């Protein structure tokens, strides 16, 4: 199985500052990555399909990037509505796995 | 959207709805295809067949190399500058492919630093990795046949026969090769050349290439049979007789607010005769824009229509109005053939031409009769819980459309003949009618 | 508008089975994968299995194979997940989600509590 | 019937008359194609290539089994009933194929009772017959290559080379297989899948399959090359990796009161220029009804036109009148090419455009001259017992038509251009002429 | 000539000019293809598979021999007189091929004087030369497989397995053979059958055949891939199971004062929308006569378009005026596909649709803007020494045409839709417009 | 209307040869098989051989191969059956018949009597 | 050669009753069968082409059927014009073989 | 009208290099072979090598390989022949000629004289 | 290499008489021959392309012929403008070679 590891279980970023969430795959998934945002009490909502392609309902401040095993979700200007848990999903191999989840917080 | 009820009355029963997804964002891996086998273990009686093979393969590969240095010498860093004056005539795709070629030249040089290692390969698949900079896979065209047929039979047969077997294997490889890498490959710069065609330099074994590259995924077959996985020859060696090919492995991005609607052509009855409607069976709707699609070039899958390029083509206003409800603008063609589909199923509802097929209801036992003013009959559980169409007995759901489907008639379109000779005949008749009116 | 309406939260005694439903509505495409994802407190999202509505085959996670059973009703577009021999570690929020590789549209989540 | 004299004056010299016969009444035989070879004799020199092959083949065959169990679980005896609500969307052909699949499932189960015997097969062709109930033939995809090459070379080459060769053979088999059994096989339920395509599960050896089944007849090749011998996959095993295929072997039923008339397109002269008539070269006449035929999909034989289904298509009334005598409604295209047919022979009578070819009579030595008002010349023994046209010298029979053939002129049709771009150009011109007149 | 400036404004940027050359003056070499291998070295255990193979091959080859002796018995010396009464129905090409067949019969008899030597061949390639009269090469279909695999494995495997391997190899050879030599070969008399198709009697190894015949030249690949090297079966033996084939090796003569001009279809802007021009992309101009060419059947090479036949087809007067300057008569089709070419390069000059792509100049940093009244922009070093088109940075030459290219507008042609269903829809609409006007 | 007109009944001495003819008229199709069938009293129909008026070859029964010779004249659409070395057992009614696998149209029959 | 054997050289069937003529092939001919009716002094006329397909001029009372080696010609209502000898022809294998002939008679 | 204008006659000392040019003008076809032919007194025409203007490769005579170097400029449609280490036997008339197998159009010839 | 040998370095043919120039190839060149006429002080001009095909500017009195290794250029009526050196070129093999040159003269 592809183990998907995020850098931190929680991040404290001030409002308006750039937020970076990184996720490392056990093997090369060839940009078969998805980024999901999940607020408490709600289902996950898709942010990034593939390494970079944004979902049509996602604001442009969410930017997907990555190569090989390393991937990064970036928020150029953090807002109060972006305070949620972010999950990285690989969809390269059959046993589909998610990241540990990065619970974003405000300082 | 499309007026599916009137289309179904016309005989265009709506089918499954499929996603629209196109190849995008290729990832690049460089491979070496050594187009000459290693005969070191059987060189004592190889003879002159390998020198003749070298001459023939050099003659084949020299035009490809020359076409490459058309763009090698006319492209340089500046961040990639193209000398369009020296090139003279080129297309957008060819220029982009030349830019990608010059981008790949750095990895081509890193691989060519392993020239002696590539020459020394004596297996069909060899991984060359001295450092992390040079981690290339080398595939040899006929190495397996040599190692498993000719080397073991060195002492079993008089090896002049081994020489002739080697010559025949090389000539058969060249015969399979020339369909792809011969003068058909006028533009080797282009990166639209699929991996199936490039695998002909490896005897048609693209499965070995793509499994060795580690491209095993659920979308692998979809990317493969839609011609989305393509490669580009980035280096040709006329001394060691190998090529470096940059394999492009893309991701199928889905076109948002886009779908392909399939229509099932049920023949229908009018004027005591049978007709089919001449409409596109696949309609691409993107952002509520109805257009045609050249789906012959695309891979059709149960979930999606998978394409390596945007094959959307324009559609006439009359055909769009046909699809949106104006059934009087839908061309229809006579049915002379006896093998036309008389019925189809959609959402558990059966749309049948009961004039041509003997519909009868199993629940009640009475035949489902069609009048002369009805193009088709919608058969659902409200009128027939279980219908029989000969060898077929089928249980049916409830129609979600109008309850008065079978009583509401529609306007019918003009008859047409779609044979290309009949097309020229109709052009002749319309032109002569114009001349008579003028 | 795509909505994946799931059944309500269930309180189930350990040792018995529950059958969570997910009625997909408003989906444009006829054939699709529908996946089930488990979310325990203190744990990330755990994929259970995929039911393929177009062709009659399904994928299971090796962890959940035998534990879960995925069936689908093509008439009402409702798929079911039968969880058998429930234990305390099965108490989690279960999401149905259509997927095209990546999970696209998610259900509101059925909270399953297994206790006595 | 067709007015062959005026058509010949137009340059449509009548050819041979062919019977019309269509595939009908198929008899069914069930075969097993094991898609994995038995490597028991070389298991110690196999490695993990068989596990990777099993994973790849399972991934390939799983969608096929899913598509089958769409119709397995939704079809039941009643006498064959389907839940069309659960199926949802289907065509008439797919539903009939589902009926055939459910009919074949009983013999599929009878065969599957020999699952262990199918697994134990170690020859490329094995006949399994325990009782009269189970008399199936099993064909193994790569067993011959194993038993012939790899097993004898266990002790001759290092076993890593044997593993690599087995992997390469399996990957080449998968490469040949994926063109047919990959995502291209969206609908494995249909029984229109020809036996050549299914033979790709046996390495393309349909000759072995059909010779083993005992189908050797005079019409066997006609049924084979007309795509009339088709098969349907009726069972897929994902554990033993084999499929059960129901081969349909039909009979060629002649369509009575039906024949296809071939016309040879001889170029003819008009207005100091050369023309060829744009008519269908093959005309299907059934019960004196003149219609087109899509003969591209049919097999053309000296006796008959052989089709796997009725390819009769409608014909315009203008072309029907062209063929019945109205030569003024026959479209004609200019001849710019220098290699179009100048003459043809029918019933020993030669119809030649002697403006373009130097016709001269051997009997008298005089050149056979054509006037400007003659489209063609009929050359027969009454006017020339032996005609010479360049390098050919031919003796001629007597014309059975009008004796005044060469003196009776005819009306001529409108010029046309059949290039698809020129078709769009003429549509543009006619549309603009209509707008100007309006 | 063509008005290349107005065409380029329409988006038909002129490409490379290619010569027109056609196959002519074939030279004849006769070869023997023995269609059964010699199994003498393993005769003790070939079983009955060879007799079954002989029966199947005789059934395959008997119609070919019958079709040949249709023309053998009806053709004789006069100086080649043909009995057209007995033949009855034939075409010009078939009659010429029968004359060539009768010409080849003398060498066929000279070769058949070596019938025992042909039977005795035990190698895949054997040169038979008793005297100068009989210097023929014999190619055996499966001899290499026998001598290389089956003979060495006689003592290694239980040679019942060798019988099975021989039978499978023969059946696979027949499977590959029947696509060409089966009932598809209705007219074996014709000499248009290419050497690739005939090589299927040698397992598809035309490289061995043509290298053995000594046809190595620079034009060899051009002649091969243009289907110019063709062969004719001149003799069939039903006892020794071999055929004598006359291989025709032609010379590519250049059509003087003729050239094919390629046009690159750049999309252009009009009415806030994107269009492509519906014109032929290849125009054949012979003696200043502009006409179409069926270039799909010809081989396209950087120097010339290479054809086995004169594929020139007529062109409408409206398209000829389009090409000569009347841009108002050039049909145009809407762009919905986002992947159609946006720009092209010709003679170092870039013709781009800067409405659809972000043109900018590297020299000044200013974006090259296109107005709404401009179809395309000509970008040359006078206005931009080096242009940037995204990932492409290209240096540009100077335009040799009008200096006021970007300020001189042109008339635009009528919109069209080229889909065949839309073609039927437009024919329906024009017919109904005619009926309303009438 | 298809008619296969055969030659009249023949009384032939033993040891000599007879050449029975069959002119097919009214047949629509250009190329066809034409078979010859022997019918003796006390015996069923015995197929002799087929002449192919299309491709230039012929099939013979192994019993009748060498005994019978089939030739065709495509100009007059007349085929012939040469019977050589006639004996008493050769006295039978001989039918020409076009065939497409099954014999379709039959001639009226030529009664051959071999006696001295 | 395929030996074609009929059940009896002659049957006696009353007028109006169903008449059954059966023919057994030595091997499976796969419905490549023909049924011929031959009155005395006349050439045989084709009744059935294939196992079941009737000739266009044959009355519907003649019905062909069969499977494997066994085939059957049925006359649902025997008439006076049906009194003739019936032959089964196989056209599966190269030597075309007829049956022994069933001389139908009236009781 | 096709003209292959060559450079004028050159008098070059032995041991140095000369670079003969040939500007093809009026040629209809974009891509072609351009060959160089040597003609010494008392000797026939000697082929030196061909530059292929379409694709980036060239053929050399094995006698002249290393002695001559063929380059081309696709902008002004001119080709060059660099002769290095000139000796007395290099004094000859050099013709540029477009070729399609056979040499079609010839230049006027550059007379090279190597003497001191 | 293919050595191309002409019969004589010079012929003396009177005006109006037929002139025959022959050229023998070392191996079979399959009609890949060209005939060139070169007057002194001028470049060679193509006469025959292939064995027989004339250049469009060449008078019909020049006739090309040949088979195998042997080839022949014929002048049916020798004129004063035909007095030049005639070269045969083979274009079968890559090392393209010319003939020795036949300097035609007048008696």
């Amino acid at each position: 199985d592809i183990q998907m590891t995020q850098s931190s279980s929680s991040f404290s970023v001030s409002l308006g500052d750039r937020t970076t969430i990184t996720c490392k795959a056990s093997e090369d998934i060839y940009n078969r990555l998805a980024w999901f945002q999940q607020k408490p009490g709600n289902a996950p909502r898709l942010l990034i399909s593939g390494a970079t392609s944004l979902e049509t309902g996602v604001p442009s401040r969410f930017s997907g990037s990555g190569s090989g095993k390393d991937y990064t979700l970036s928020i150029t200007s953090l807002q109060t509505e972006d305070v949620a848990t972010y999950y990285c999903q690989q969809y390269w191999s059959s046993p589909w796995t998610f990241g540990g989840g990065t619970k974003l917080e405000i300082k | 959207i499309l007026h599916y009820e009137k289309l179904s009355k016309i005989g265009l029963v709506k089918g499954v709805t499929r996603k629209y997804k196109i190849k995008s964002n290729p990832l690049t891996k460089d491979i070496v295809i050594k187009m000459i086998p290693n005969v070191s273990n059987m060189s004592q009686c190889t003879g002159s067949v390998m020198e003749n093979y070298k001459t023939r393969l050099n003659g084949i590969l020299t035009p490809i190399k020359g076409a490459l240095e058309i763009y090698k010498n006319n492209t340089h860093d500046c961040g990639v500058c193209m000398a369009g004056v020296a090139i003279g005539i080129a297309t957008a795709a060819q220029i982009t492919a030349g830019v990608a070629l010059y981008e790949a030249m750095k990895n081509a040089d890193n691989i060519n630093k392993l020239k002696s290692s590539i020459e020394s390969t004596n297996e069909a698949v060899v991984k060359l990795q001295e450092t992390a900079e040079k981690t290339v896979y080398v595939f040899t065209a006929l190495q397996d046949y040599i190692n498993t047929n000719l080397v073991p039979t060195i002492d079993k047969i008089p090896c002049k026969q081994t020489e002739l077997s080697l010559d025949l294997a090389l000539s058969k490889y060249l015969s399979d090769l020339l369909f792809v890498f011969g003068p058909n490959l006028q533009d080797p710069v282009s990166n639209s050349m699929t991996i199936q065609a490039i695998s002909q330099a490896f005897g048609g074994n693209y499965e070995t290439l793509l499994r060795t590259l580690g491209y095993a995924t659920e979308d692998f077959d979809d990317l493969l049979e839609s011609d989305s996985i393509t490669g580009q020859i980035i280096y040709v060696d006329l001394s060691s007789y190998y090529i470096i090919v940059r394999v492009y492995f893309p991701i199928l991005t889905e076109i948002q607010q886009a779908y392909i609607q399939e229509l099932l052509p049920v023949s229908f009855n009018n004027d005591n005769s049978e007709w089919i409607s001449i409409v596109p069976n696949f309609i691409l709707v993107r952002n509520t824009l109805i257009s045609n699609i050249e789906i012959g070039f695309c891979l059709i899958t149960k979930r999606s229509v998978i394409c390596n390029q945007d094959y959307a083509t324009p559609m006439t206003n009359n055909m769009r109005e046909c699809l949106t409800g104006s059934t009087e603008k839908c061309p229809r063609e006579l049915v002379v053939s006896s093998h036309v589909p008389r019925f189809a199923l959609s959402n558990g509802v059966l749309f049948a031409n009961c004039i041509s097929v003997t519909c009868q209801c199993q629940t009640t036992g009475r035949a489902i009769s069609q009048s002369g003013e009805q193009t088709l009959l919608m058969i659902d559980n409200t009128t027939c819980p279980t219908a029989v169409l000969g060898n077929v007995i089928i249980s049916l759901g409830k129609y979600l459309g109008s309850v008065n489907y079978n009583s509401e008639g529609i306007a019918i379109g003009p008859p047409v003949f779609t044979d290309k000779v009949d097309i020229s005949s109709q052009i002749s008749s319309m032109n002569q009618s114009l001349q008579q009116s003028k | 508008q795509v909505q994946l309406q799931q059944s309500g939260a269930e309180l189930v005694r350990p040792g018995t089975s529950v059958k969570i439903s997910c009625k997909a509505s408003g989906y444009t495409f006829t054939n699709y994968w529908l996946g089930w994802v488990k979310q325990r407190p203190g744990h990330g999202l755990e994929w259970i299995g995929d039911i393929y509505r177009g062709g009659g085959y399904t994928n299971y996670n090796e962890k959940f194979k035998g534990k879960a059973t995925l069936t689908a009703d093509t008439s009402s577009s409702t798929a079911y997940m039968q969880l058998s021999s429930l234990t305390s570690e099965d108490s989690a929020v279960y999401f149905c989600a259509t997927r095209d590789g990546y999970f696209d549209y998610w259900g509101q989540g059925t909270t399953l509590t297994v206790s006595s």
